[PDB]
């Protein structure tokens, strides 16, 4: 869902003195703890989430803000006054309040109109409407960079159809859309296709087995239509037949699926058909070199009448040739013709799919690809084999081959539309990549025969379809679950990881910082989804093991990963974050100087003995203020001779808060400056009490003066400006035009029904 | 009268948004080119979060 | 420089850089460019009106 | 009619790569491009109307046989929807795109001596509407890049200050030129304001509104192709597609 | 009838029975051939060429129509053509109105 956002977060609070001679605007965006010792990046990195989320920027939005206004009681204002920021109403009583104390007249009415007529929404020509208010700088600055990078996403309707139309298929319904949804209607889509690869590649063996599993777990539901001659009736079996018709689905979808056949070890008239029905109905792409060995070598021992040993040694060529003189034809592995899907397939932005055809079936013939078919069983039916007059072997093998040629021919469409459907539903990449690297799918020779003499016609009911139309949403699910957790671990491996030595040391810290993240990762909820789980699981790891496996392999990558919008909004919070320490309550350095030392401080909020400095000072007296490292000014033990002079504190974070008090005092630290033990020295947590100044009050100056010892100075915060500079605080928000639609289910074809 | 049932009511409408949920709401008064059934995705994409 | 950030994010589309010229973007192009062409006839005028 | 329909850049440039030569060819016999005639217009006045005959108009009329005549039925295709009557063309020619006439040289036709005001005055320039001199403009920069005499383009340019002014912006050889263009090329269309089917007088005007009038009802034939409704049944080529390209370019 | 402007389509299942080639053939015979686009009508003939002729949707495809006419006729099917309705002549006597 896309959220919306009624008001801006402005973050601005105005503190004005009991007399009203001093105000002053505050932005508070919080106190951030930062640790000294480790890098700054990443603790920026987790404060950049908290942050986003307090400022409601985390999930992608679109603001509005272009109802909240009000108009004038004049009859010529025609105005809009905006409700959002911090209002100027406050900013006129603090004025007035100023001008109480020093016996000025108050606004007049000119000067009144003026100031609450600031704040305005008004409409640009594109129609959308903008607010001008009275904002933090940080705020204004982050808010509207995360409206940017949401933007990129939000596209027009029709724009979003014109990328989707070459994905549509022709078997489902068009939607019409409202008349409205055309002309104003957006949707929010990410329209990045992350590559599948990694995990495809990594873990070749058990991606490529999850999916064989899945989709012969569908695709063997299919309704479907229900001497040597007797040897053959008799290894006839059906039980395994919903395996086979899969197995050869699979073999036709996939671009090199190879599927092996072990013979028996005395072959059989069986062993022969079967070699027959494999090397003529089955894609040569299926077929590796090897298995057309095997298969040669069984044609020939039973033919020719010789054991294996004398055909072991013979190749390719040898093993042809000696067939072919004895009478046998069919000693070819036939390619299979590649029909081209109708459209795109998914996840395959400007790409054409194929798949073979089945049964070796030329499409535009109509019959097998081998033109030779009916003279090469006529020379079975006279050849004769086996070493013997009779021609039973012959006869036999030709009739058996007439059976499932016929057979093939006229059950050849269905297997190809079943075929065609489930290529549909795997990708592009997955099509080239997934191989039967475990023969965990081999076929039996009796297994091989029956199948193809006792084809049965594939039914494509209603069921069948409406089935396949519920697993294709759950196909494209599981797609875009998986490329999200690729880049997610991607991502972690580039920012935590690093190079591997042959040194002890690096392997001990590569290990003890991998069970870390492991652990970090799996804690609370996990980052990976379930899909990813199930195979990393595959083999029986558990899914601790398997992920933290692929990280290892993933170290080194040159994976190129796409740079999502909330990267970008991370990343920018983050360099605020180094860059403006003092509106997040941290800085670098401190100065430790003693009283009757004076130093130049900021002067504009009128604060009596300002602890604030414009910048830390180069020279006092005309000479540079000495600067200690933390470390070193730890482990000094002739301190109390250092803070004499006076020294600026650097290489280190120093946190520290400031509480203004309206009221008039003596400004002073709530606790001790620093700490001094035995095993080394530290400077206490720093809370200022900063008050507002009487310069005529002789007491708290004296006590100024003498009470307090020694000053802590800092760099003057950022968040902090002056009443008279009000003008600085003006921020404009740009909000989206009110007759917009958004449609959550941007689709655009129904399901046939 | 124009209608059996009017497209939506005028004068409970706020902006846009509430006149396409009303026409969803009563299409099935009106003769459909198309009758609504169950949404075929071909598209899908899911991205990064906080 | 919150708000140089800022402004130079609105002129030029693109947020500064440390190690960059800092050139102008998109919109310096267009500037100069239509300068250019407003000099005299014989100036080519190339840039798009989109 | 379908030419005169094209909208944006990148429909003229596509229909121009799949029509053939033979369309811009009429084979019709015509009479005499430019002669003063007296025409009957019977729904405004009994006495005959006179007129002048030109080149653009939707009706054959007799051009020269050489490289000249066949750039000029080119263009009053593009800006009229009908050709002229060139005797005699070799089949090659005639199977070849209209873009590749005009962009390529692999045809044996040699254009590097074409003038472009000789045959901006033969196909009035000064009877044209604005859409129509656009047009004609396109043609006219496509035969400058594919001869190198894109100077010759640029003085005729300043020559004339309203063709500078509307000269459509793109470049012949780059596609992300076209796609940015959004520059309105159509002639023909449906009509926002209230179309009859009166007659009009002159024989310019008169043949526009006959392509006007018909391409309302091919609008409302079974002819038309309507994307909102059946965007599915379209051939994968001829479908909308973002990434689509003209051959090079 | 009343609209000109008004169209009709058909969506058929992957793979055509009886009943899909019987719906085609419905409409190519009793609905007006300019209610019916020449996308529709292609369609119409791809969906009775799958079936009639043993072919599949991916195979029929970037076939013209003439190629589509030419498949069907020559397995014996002659129902591949779309037939024009005839216009019935219309008045509204005038009443009060003035009449249409």
């Amino acid at each position: 869902e896309l959220i919306k956002v009624p008001t801006i977060p402005h973050n601005l609070v105005l503190i004005q003195s009991d007399n009203g001679k001093h105000a002053l605007i505050k932005e508070d965006l919080g106190q951030w703890p930062v640790e000294t010792g480790i890098s700054l990046v990443n603790q920026a990195g987790v404060f950049a989430v908290q942050l986003a989320n307090k400022l409601g920027i985390d999930k992608p939005f679109v603001l509005d803000a272009g109802s909240n206004y009000f108009t004038d009681t004049s009859f010529i204002d025609t105005r809009k006054y905006c409700t959002d920021g911090l209002s100027p109403r406050e900013i006129q009583k603090a004025l007035n309040r100023q001008r109480a104390y020093y016996d000025r007249p108050e606004l007049t009415i000119s000067e009144n109109k003026t100031l609450l007529s600031q704040s305005i929404i008004y409409p640009d020509a594109d129609g959308n409407d903008v607010s001008i208010i009275f904002s933090g700088a940080m705020s204004h600055a982050i808010f509207t960079y995360a409206q940017s990078q949401w933007n990129k996403n939000i596209i027009k309707l029709d724009d979003y159809i014109r990328e989707i139309t070459l994905t549509v298929p022709k078997q489902y319904r068009p939607r019409r859309f409202k008349e409205i949804e055309h002309t104003h209607g957006y949707v929010y889509r990410e329209l990045n296709q992350g590559s599948l690869l990694p995990l495809v590649d990594a873990n070749l063996k058990e991606s490529s087995s999850y999916y064989f599993k899945k989709l012969m777990s569908s695709i063997s539901n299919v309704p479907v239509d229900a001497q040597h001659v007797s040897m053959l009736t008799n290894r006839l079996t059906t039980a395994n037949a919903p395996t086979v018709r899969a197995i050869t689905v699979l073999t036709c979808m996939f671009k090199q699926f190879r599927i092996g056949m072990t013979y028996a070890l005395d072959p059989n008239i069986m062993d022969v058909a079967a070699a027959t029905c494999m090397l003529l109905f089955r894609p040569a792409q299926s077929i590796s070199d090897e298995q057309y060995r095997y298969c040669l070598q069984t044609m020939a021992v039973f033919l020719t009448n010789t054991t294996y040993d004398i055909v072991n040694n013979d190749t390719i060529d040898v093993l042809k040739m000696k067939l072919r003189n004895q009478g046998w034809p069919f000693v070819e592995r036939y390619n299979a013709v590649e029909i081209d899907m109708s459209v795109e397939p998914l996840r395959s932005p400007g790409q054409v799919g194929r798949y073979y055809n089945p049964f070796n079936i030329d499409p535009l013939t109509k019959k097998h690809v081998e033109d030779r078919l009916e003279e090469f069983i006529n020379q079975v039916q006279v050849g004769r084999f086996r070493n013997a007059s009779g021609n039973a072997v012959g006869t036999t093998l030709a009739a058996f081959l007439r059976a499932c040629r016929d057979k093939t021919s006229a059950n050849w469409r269905g297997y190809s539309v079943l075929v065609s459907r489930y290529r549909s539903l795997i990708p592009n990449e997955l099509f080239e990549s997934l191989r039967n690297i475990s023969g965990e799918y081999n076929i039996n020779p009796q297994d091989e025969h029956s199948f193809f003499f006792a084809l049965a016609q594939i039914n494509a009911d209603d069921e069948f379809i409406g089935a396949i139309d519920k697993e294709s949403a759950e196909y494209l699910d599981e797609y875009a679950t998986l490329a999200r957790d690729i880049s997610n671990s991607l991502t972690l491996v580039k920012a935590a990881f690093g190079p591997l030595e042959r040194t002890s040391g690096s392997i001990i810290n590569h290990a003890n910082n991998l069970n870390k993240v492991i652990n970090h990762v799996f804690a609370d909820k996990p980052l990976i989804s379930e899909t990813m789980l199930k195979i990393l699981t595959i083999d029986g790891t558990t899914g601790k093991d398997g992920y933290r496996n692929w990280l290892d392999k993933l170290v080194g990558h040159n994976y190129p990963v796409y740079v999502e919008p909330v990267v970008n909004i991370m990343n920018f919070i983050s360099a605020r974050f180094v860059a403006d320490s003092s509106y997040f309550g941290y800085t670098n350095e401190i100065m430790i100087m003693p009283n009757h030392i004076n130093v130049p401080v900021d002067d504009r909020f009128g604060f009596r003995d300002s602890p604030f400095c414009t910048s830390l000072p180069r020279t006092i007296m005309g000479n540079d203020v000495r600067r200690i490292s933390y470390n070193v000014f730890s482990m000094m033990e002739d301190i109390d001779d250092v803070i004499s002079e006076g020294f600026i504190l650097y290489d280190a974070y120093f946190n520290f808060s400031y509480d203004i008090m309206t009221t008039d005092g003596v400004t002073r630290l709530k606790e001790d400056i620093l700490i001094v033990t035995d095993t080394g020295n530290d400077i206490k947590p720093i809370h200022f009490y900063i008050y507002f100044e009487n310069r005529n009050d002789k007491k708290l100056r004296y006590e100024s003066k003498m009470n307090v010892s020694y000053r802590l100075y800092i760099k003057t915060p950022a968040c902090l400006l002056p009443l008279s500079d009000y003008m600085r605080a003006q921020h404009d928000y740009v909000s989206p035009s009110s007759s917009r639609v958004y449609i959550k289910d941007p689709a655009v074809v129904y399901t046939r029904s | 009268k124009l209608f059996e049932t009017s497209p939506f009511d005028p004068l409970t409408i706020k902006n846009n948004q509430d006149v396409v949920d009303k026409l969803y709401a009563t299409q099935s008064s009106s003769i459909q080119e198309v009758v609504p059934t169950k949404t075929f995705a071909t598209e899908l994409q899911f991205g990064v979060t906080s | 420089d919150v708000p140089f950030v800022q402004a130079y994010s609105k002129f030029a589309d693109d947020n500064p850089r440390h190690l960059r010229v800092k050139t102008g973007g998109k919109m310096a192009n267009a500037l100069t460019n239509v300068i250019r062409s407003y000099y005299s006839i014989n100036a080519p005028a190339i840039v798009p009106q989109v | 009619m379908d030419v005169l329909s094209k909208g944006s850049l990148k429909e003229l440039l596509a229909h121009l790569e799949k029509t053939p030569l033979e369309e811009a060819i009429s084979y019709r016999i015509g009479t005499v491009p430019y002669q003063n005639v007296l025409i009957s217009r019977n729904e405004y006045y009994n006495q005959l109307y006179p007129d002048t005959t030109s080149l653009i108009d939707g009706v054959s009329r007799e051009g020269q046989r050489n490289v000249n005549g066949l750039i000029m039925s080119i263009i009053s295709y593009v800006v009229s929807g009908s050709g002229h009557y060139i005797p005699n063309i070799g089949f090659m020619l005639l199977r070849r795109s209209i873009l590749d006439i005009l962009t390529k040289h692999d045809t044996g036709l040699v254009t590097n001596n074409l003038n472009y005001g000789i045959i901006a005055r033969n196909l009035t320039v000064s009877k044209m509407n604005c859409e129509q001199r656009k047009r004609m403009l396109i043609c006219f920069k496509l035969l400058a890049y594919k001869d190198g005499n894109q100077n010759d383009y640029e003085i005729y340019l300043n020559q004339n200050i309203p063709l500078k002014q509307i000269a459509p912006n793109f470049i012949p050889g780059d596609m992300r030129t076209v796609i940015h263009n959004q520059d309105q090329l159509a002639i023909v269309g449906i009509p926002a304001y209230r179309l009859t089917q009166s007659t009009e007088l002159s024989i310019r005007d008169d043949n526009a509104k006959s392509y006007k009038l018909g391409y309302v009802d091919w609008y409302n034939s079974n002819s038309f192709l309507r994307e909102r409704s059946e965007f599915n049944l379209i051939r994968l080529k001829d479908r909308d597609t973002k990434y689509g390209k003209l051959n090079g370019w």
